[PDB]
């Protein structure tokens, strides 16, 4: 009947996009943007410009990778661009001028991102309508609640939004740039330590490919260090893609451990459990039940093994003790924000919210800031 | 259906004239005791209480005959259960109004007054039994489309919780709307 | 003078009716929940 | 047979509605109207506009408060409406238009207040009947007396009324502001004396709770103090709804005593038991005994535990040593007025007291000054 309309979650990290109605994005691809780096010398080869996506994650060896997005923040707009061509047309492979496009926004960003964000998207593809949806909002709608403090974890920004009976706390809500991409960069530094030397950004991915095969969180990083120090049960093999085998030890928990430890960073600010009981601390006092019962996370980064257990427990250590706390960690909490942003523009009701492009060419960018949250 | 509503159609027009009858009585010994004193003229027609009691009886059959005609619609199809009891609502209320007004305007051992009340009883009860009837005559007195309806998506799924939530909402909302309509109405419609 | 008031009434047990009716629905569909729900949403 | 007429006392705090003849009110609620305080944004929920009765008591957390009554004058006459409404079609779930209505009223009350609340039950409910009845004569009806001083001391009004064989002396009436929700807000004051901090309306209705499940009337009020500085067994503890857990000294006993010395709250006027002393002094010398020996004590600030005992000695103090002092207080006086004006409504002889439409149509507003005293 209706058109369908677009989900684009244009993560830092990672692209998922689909359509409305779906239960699964149809196109998850690394948002990056690849520029050959050496010269080419065969005639009818290296013509190209620039590889993007899972083309990009193929040609590593002979390109230099750029994230158009940085900490949510879109850094490089002709990069950013690229992607949505290349998402629009090669991975969903569909008209963008007839479908509305849902796009997610971390908290707190600048005003100038989502501003040129509905600019592109009005201007250069000409989208019927769009919207700009907070990703934690999305999140609890996936989990099917209408309460809950939502730790979203993507590969740049982490951050904490409650939520009670569908009222958010805007003064509430916490950000914290510690996110996928710093531990990546903390494993690299940490894995120079046993000799292996990581510096391009194709080995920024062979890192990263590391980290999500063979990182966890541990219930107690103080016995779990003892136990790395003592047996070496922890110690796992990993065979490069030039077929050297690594072996890390405990590297493998020391790594999210700066999750609940920026300081491994040089950062000042608490971990995400702190965090967590501080956004939940600055709501109402009536409300605070509801929130430690229906702690819910998504994004990769809370993909971590064993990483629900240990925030139940912080938060248990610094929460009440009579309080119940309950972490909510669906297995496809991974596409949590996708399949919010899905089930949001499923909705009859959601289709009063759509800024029509009409309503962009009276009042200019500066509509997103009147009909989005 | 059509018979059974007929017959306590009568009913009403015998309980709504000896209403009718028990009030010119009530208005009668109200003028010989001096209660109130009578004003034989018509002020704003029919009104409500022009030339006293007698006024509200005659609406209060006005209101019964509204009443009547529903039943008729409701073996007939053009009026729903809701409405009927809604004209029977307002005829409690016209009812009620009266036997009050003739409670306080006159002597308890009245013999006017028991007759008054027995007669108010009488069509109020005679109300509900129409009331009755025309609902069981009605085929939709048990009606319902609604039925059980799932989605194996989670997104399908949830998309109708959210749905049935939302019209939840808006139709509350909209109840709000319409009980400050009615109370608009019935203000506009008495104001003093 | 009552026919505008009958009128509302009308509309207040159309409107009743049809909550009533949005109230055994959303129930109805809150009991099967269960079934597209996993088991950390319950 | 005769239809049941319906008794609604709405006093500053509560609402108390059932119908003539029961024992019990069939709903009591807050007479609270929330409205919510915070951005929406999930579309599912958070579409509605106010919270009427128990639903703003379990939401306190996103919504602010107001009472529509204050002082026993209602300022927000929407929201007193809103509240009527609320009473009749969800708690009560009965059509007003066929049942006469018995409503109550502080004494000394503005006019306009009582005019305002016959030209609503006329002309927005349309009640064949209303009848407005003074609390506590109502109160003296429930305690089955023809003779005594009443002091019914609600949440925003205490009144002490002198009646003397059915025959009331208005010119010893005697109204005094000082009631339950100014003692409310002193325990706000003095438990920021401990560091806890309670400023929004939730948190106010927190402390009510405390006050009504932890506060006293001293015997004496020095022995007392002592007594608390002396041993932490007065010290009594308390969980807050997010877990925390409070404990209060002296203030069980320093919130209460405000009635008997109104000066903690910066008012002039005396206590209620010199208020009560008064008010007998200014009747008859022939009466004065009767008065003294049929004390009636109602409303919901007169349920602390050791109210009546304080009351009597008090006044024993205050009194001839040669009269008989009786405080009669019954354990359900909250519902006093309630359940008294129930009697009033079944009773045959008050079947002609009602003031019909009729009468208002044809007189007037105005006519509730001459039908009610
Ligand atoms: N199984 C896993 N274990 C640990 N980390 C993971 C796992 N899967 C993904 N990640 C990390 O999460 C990031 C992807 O998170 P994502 O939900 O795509 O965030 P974004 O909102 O930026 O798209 C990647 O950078 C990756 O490092
Ligand atoms: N058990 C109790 N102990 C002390 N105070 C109480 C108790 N129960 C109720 N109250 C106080 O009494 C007030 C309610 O009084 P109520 O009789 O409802 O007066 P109103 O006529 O205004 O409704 C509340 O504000 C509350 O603070
Ligand atoms: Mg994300
Ligand atoms: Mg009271």
């Amino acid at each position: 009947d209706e058109t369908t309309a677009l989900v684009c979650d244009n993560g830092s990290g990672l692209v998922k996009a689909g359509f409305a109605g779906d239960d699964a994005p149809r196109a998850v691809f690394p948002s990056i943007v690849g520029r050959p780096r050496h010269q080419g010398v065969m005639v009818g080869m290296g013509q190209k410009d620039s590889y993007v996506g899972d083309e990009a994650q193929s040609k590593r060896g002979i390109l230099t990778l750029k994230y158009p997005i940085e900490h949510g923040i879109i850094t490089n707009w002709d990069d950013m661009e690229k992607i949505w061509h290349h998402t629009f047309y090669n991975e969903l492979r569909v008209a963008p001028e007839e479908h509305p496009t849902l796009l997610t926004e971390a908290p707190l960003n600048p005003k100038a991102n989502r501003e040129k964000m509905t600019q592109i998207m009005f201007e250069t593809f000409n989208v019927p309508a769009m919207y700009v949806a907070i990703q934690a909002v999305l999140s609890l709608y996936a989990s099917g609640r209408t309460t809950g403090i939502v730790l979203d974890s993507g590969d740049g920004v982490t951050h904490n939004v409650p939520i009670y009976e569908g009222y958010a706390l805007p003064h509430a809500i916490m950000r914290l740039d510690l996110a996928g991409r710093d531990l990546t960069d903390y494993l690299m530094k940490i894995l120079t330590e046993r000799g292996y030397s990581f510096v391009t950004t194709a080995e920024r991915e062979i890192v990263r490919d590391i980290k999500e095969k063979l990182c966890y969180v541990a219930l107690d990083f103080e016995n779990e260090m003892a136990t790395a120090a003592s047996s070496s049960s922890l110690e796992k093999s990993y065979e490069l893609p030039d077929g050297q085998v690594i072996t890390i030890g405990n590297e493998r928990f020391r790594c999210p451990e700066t999750l609940f430890q920026p300081s491994f960073i040089g950062m000042e600010s608490a971990g995400i459990h702190e965090t967590t009981y501080n956004s939940i601390m600055k709501c109402d006092i009536d409300i605070r039940k509801d929130l430690y019962a229906n702690n819910v996370m998504s994004g990769g980064t809370t993909m971590y093994p064993g990483i629900a257990d240990r925030m139940q427990k912080e938060i248990t250590a610094l929460a009440p003790s009579t309080m119940k706390i309950k972490i909510i960690a669906p297995p496809e909490r991974k596409y949590s924000v996708w399949i919010g942003g899905s089930i949001l523009a499923s909705l009859s009701t959601f289709q009063q919210m759509w800024i029509t492009k009409q309503e962009y060419d009276e009042a200019g960018p500066s509509i997103v800031h009147r009909k989005c949250f | 259906f059509e018979e059974q509503i007929l017959e306590a159609a009568k009913s009403i027009a015998a309980a709504t004239s000896a209403l009718v009858k028990a009030a010119s009585a009530a208005q009668r010994e109200l003028v010989a005791q001096g209660k109130v004193g009578a004003i034989p003229a018509n002020a704003l027609d029919d009104g409500q209480w022009s030339q006293g009691l007698i006024s509200a009886a005659r609406m209060v059959a006005a209101a019964t005959n509204n009443l009547c005609e529903a039943a008729n619609a409701a073996v007939q199809g053009h009026a729903s259960q809701e409405k009927l009891i809604s004209s029977a609502k307002q005829v409690a209320a016209s009812t009620a109004q009266l036997l009050v007004a003739c409670k306080v305007k006159a002597d308890q051992d009245s013999e006017a007054m028991k007759r008054l009340q027995a007669a108010g009883n009488a069509v109020k009860r005679a109300s509900d039994n129409l009331v009755k009837a025309a609902q069981k005559a009605a085929a939709f007195e048990d009606q319902e489309n609604e039925t059980v309806v799932v989605k194996e998506k989670m997104v399908g799924g949830i998309a109708q919780i959210i749905a049935a939530q939302e019209e939840m909402l808006r139709k509350e909302r909209e109840l709000e709307e319409a009980r400050k309509k009615l109370a608009q109405i019935r203000q506009q419609q008495y104001k003093f």
